[PDB]
């Protein structure tokens, strides 16, 4: 059984956003689907259910009367109408597949999820910046004031693998994220082997190759 | 044939808390999913059954009980509640199995001047045991001194006005609510969706 | 609303052992009580429905029992791949589907001491406004470490913010980065930065500090 | 829920007049679940009208509440100086509330106060301490400015005062004024004065006594 | 003849716990609503809680999870159990009969008991003779206790007329004073005696104090 997401990106306070999730492998038009979310760092909130035939909508109420739920059984899709998105909607949206063995509702199926931020910041680059070491040693790097998440940090364009050690993103008062990242490196080898930070943000196309020296 | 469900949702006149209407519904198909997709509801909160799984089930009877509240007292129509309504008027059990449903009734239920045919049970002595209708008027004695049916001090009439008025606030204003029972006994059923 | 609470909110086991969690509805939910499974980055699985029932393809040594309001979910031996967090989910107010706040279960390896490390902000970076002060606890456990900054022996809170990877696959240790956040105005005024740091594996604090430009 | 507000924070009226209390919300509310409760100073609060309107047992006809929706009032006629108090409006929406209350003054005729001064008892002399207390009785407004002298010298920073709420009565203050010294201090000094200055003197009153006299 | 008449109050630690009583006649406790209402010192009405008659309790949000609010029918008591108190929890508690709503107002009420949160300790008065030189003036004075409230009376009460006892202050020692007065006919000094009742309830000190010319 197979649940596929997809709508998910960057929208502003007070927007819409149309989410999507296509079934495949079990009879869609029999069974009740749910959407749930989940915040950044927190636990997991059921969203929203429709009936098998869709004629039955039944939300939260963190989201009545906000959000709409839909489906098309021709398609085997199922759709989340999302309007006037506040900030705290920030989160990764699944849908579930209703499980069907008992009287009420449970989740035994699931699909991947994708991100949704609601938040007046727009897409904004990173700004790399090294960390020069001063018993071996350590040398990083700072991504820092970018938007949204997230950005992918690597060493020697992949070859440095082992002591790294990439940093959750938090999301400073700035609205935008800061982001470190790590490695523990022989102190010995310092002025001989180079080491070059790999930054990558596809939402702002921002590739940044830093050089890292004592 | 269906289930009459309509004479319970679209009745014109509602009873008052304490003298709650129960409508015993058997020997019918019951078409669910029209009745809940008809008018627009405040309030609808199932307990041990999903609304779209009541298609699929069979059951001994089904009971509807319809009756009028306040907007606040809503929340006290619920398992595990306990309040004035709760506690003296309407007392849904700790393992209740069916749906609560609630829509503003400002439009039919309130006047001008004030509606002040819709009651509540104030005084109660005990609390009332799971679906206990209880519409006596006894004049509640609150004190040592035996009443004799005569009101005054710490003699009160056990029934409360509301006095819906269609300009107080959401929680002042009168709700229709209809609860939906699901026995299920070690019998033939009689409903089906 | 019902409140489903778990406990405890976080637990190390090694593999092989018996692991319990547990879970508390703030009224009676009947039988109506569901177990899942989240790794991170990934969708939950569902594992135990109606308190008790096993999910087809859950493995054996998952069992769910309990009644009322007191659940629990059992992992009889525990393995490597059953590390994630544990969510039970009521589902007796089927309009109203609720979750705990979740149990994660993690590797319980043996004690090991931070190495601890500090970095000025950049000449990069005072030229833009900003400066960051980043100090970094690498390869300790267990992940309760105290990151203390001290501006001039005066107690700082509120001006940082902390990050900590997840277990490492390899030795199963943390790590932590305290990124304490200023401006270029508020910098050069001062010549100590240090930084406290409190762990099991220090017989007393260790502090690193550096002079600016030295 | 809705949040009832009182105004004005403090009412002042002479005798006989008529008194207006207000209280107002941002929702209508039912006039049956209005309620106004008199607290005396020092006394428990007590039930004046219920119901918006209707007066409670043994309540005065001078009071009477009326009103409703957004705009519940209370009226006190031919005001008393025994309604000196503060009046609170109440209503329950899911649970009781109480508005912030109105403070009902009473103003009266320039009244000067009776000054006496007490010497410290022999008694708490010999525990060491020693406590001069001035008394100024019975006058209106409660502006008053209290002087000790101690031999002719200016006393500052070892007095405390206290005024009472206005008599129910006759809507008086009082007031005392404690100097507190050491007993070895109060044995170096003679004269001990306090002076007082009011609207209703002319000219400031002394009232001294001499230790040992 | 009907009455409640409370008891209970006096200091208690930050932290500690306390239990109020209101004794009734005139009405039967476990047949009504029975509430609590408490005035900070200078401050307004707060409802505090409520017992039915049939059982159910209700609480402010304020002191949810620390009050208990019960009854004992042989007795004819309605009782308040405080935990974890603060120095919000500072006030006059009364009870009331009823739950202020139509039909159920707040009526009648006890006569307010004093709860002092403080680390402090109870001290019990000094009382000390103002001794008199057209009409006179003497008193007494009421000093260094705590907490507060001490009540003073004349004649055993046959003495009310001029009768002034002012509000204590809060000398700098930490503990309290007042002072009770009364004007009397100049010519009545020596053919009438006058004495203080003083009542410092928290330590149940009774003090009756002659006050004669000197
Ligand atoms: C109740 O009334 C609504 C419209 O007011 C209608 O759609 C519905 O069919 C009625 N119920 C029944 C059982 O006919
Ligand atoms: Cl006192």
């Amino acid at each position: 059984v197979q649940l596929v997401e997809s709508g998910g990106g960057v929208v502003q306070p007070g927007r819409s956003l149309r989410l999507s999730c296509a079934a495949s492998a079990f009879t869609f038009s029999s069974y009740d689907m749910h959407w749930v979310r989940q915040a950044p760092g927190k636990g997991l909130e059921w969203v929203a259910v429709i009936s098998y035939d869709g004629s039955n909508k039944y939300y939260a109420d963190s989201v009545k009367g906000r959000f709409t739920i839909s489906r098309d059984n021709s398609k085997n899709t199922l759709y989340l109408q999302m309007n006037s998105l506040r900030a705290e909607d920030t989160a990764v949206y699944y849908c579930a597949k209703d499980g069907g063995k008992l009287w009420v509702y449970y989740f035994d199926y699931w699909g991947q999820g994708t991100l949704v931020t609601v938040s007046s910041a727009s897409t904004k680059g990173p700004s790399v910046f090294p960390l020069a070491p001063s018993g071996t040693a350590a040398l990083g790097c700072l991504v820092k004031d970018y938007f949204p998440e997230p950005v992918t940090v690597s060493w020697n364009s992949g070859a440095l693998t082992s002591g790294v050690h990439t940093f959750p993103a938090v999301l400073q008062s700035s609205g935008l994220y800061s982001l470190s990242s790590v490695v523990t490196v022989p102190s010995s080898s310092l002025g001989t082997q180079t080491y070059i930070c790999n930054v990558n943000h596809k939402p702002s196309n921002t590739k940044v190759d830093k050089r890292v020296e004592p | 044939n269906l289930c009459p469900f309509g004479e319970v949702f679209n009745a014109t006149r509602f009873a008052s808390v304490y003298a709650w209407n129960r409508k015993r519904i058997s020997n019918c198909v019951a078409d669910y999913s029209v009745l809940y997709n008809s008018a627009s509801f405040s309030t609808f909160k199932c307990y041990g059954v999903s609304p779209t799984k009541l298609n699929d089930l069979c059951f001994t009877n089904v009971y509807a009980d319809s009756f009028v509240i306040r907007g606040d007292e809503v929340r006290q129509i619920a398992p595990g509640q306990t309040g004035n309504i709760a506690d003296y008027n309407y007392k849904l059990p700790d393992d209740f199995t069916g749906c609560v449903i609630a829509w503003n009734s400002n439009n039919l239920d309130s006047k001008v001047g004030g509606n002040y045919n819709y009651l509540y049970r104030l005084f109660r002595k005990s609390n009332l045991k799971p679906f206990e209708r209880d519409i006596s008027t006894e004049i509640y004695q609150a004190g040592s001194t035996p009443c004799n049916g005569v009101e005054g001090f710490n003699c009160y009439f056990p029934l409360q006005s509301y006095g819906f008025q269609p300009t107080n606030g959401v929680g002042y204003q009168p709700y229709r609510v209809v609860v939906l029972s699901f026995e299920l006994l070690h019998a033939p059923a009689t409903v089906c969706g | 609303d019902i409140q489903m609470t778990q406990s405890p909110s976080s637990l190390s086991a090694s593999v092989g052992d018996r692991v319990t969690i547990t879970c508390r509805a703030s009224q009676s939910i009947s039988s109506y009580l569901n177990w899942y499974q989240q790794k991170p980055g990934k969708a939950p699985k569902l594992l135990i429905y109606a308190a008790s029932s096993l999910q087809s393809g859950v493995p054996s040594r998952f069992s769910g029992s309990g009644s009322g309001t007191d659940f629990t979910l059992t992992i009889s031996s525990l393995q490597p791949e059953d590390f994630a967090t544990y969510y039970c989910q009521q589902s007796y107010s089927t309009l109203a589907l609720t979750f705990g706040g979740g149990t994660k279960v993690e590797i319980k390896r043996t004690v090991a001491a931070p190495s601890v490390f500090i970095f000025p902000p950049s000449d990069e970076q005072l030229k833009s406004g900003t400066a960051s002060v980043v100090c970094l606890l690498n390869n300790f456990y267990p992940r309760e470490a105290k990151v203390q900054w001290k501006v001039d022996n005066a107690l700082q809170s509120g001006n940082s913010q902390e990050s900590v990877t997840e277990q490492d696959s390899k030795d199963s240790t943390y790590s932590l980065s305290s990124t304490l956040t200023l401006s270029k105005a508020d910098y050069e005024k001062h010549k100590v930065y240090a930084c406290e740091v409190t762990h099991q594996g220090l017989s007393s604090p260790v502090t690193k500090s550096f002079n600016r430009g030295e």
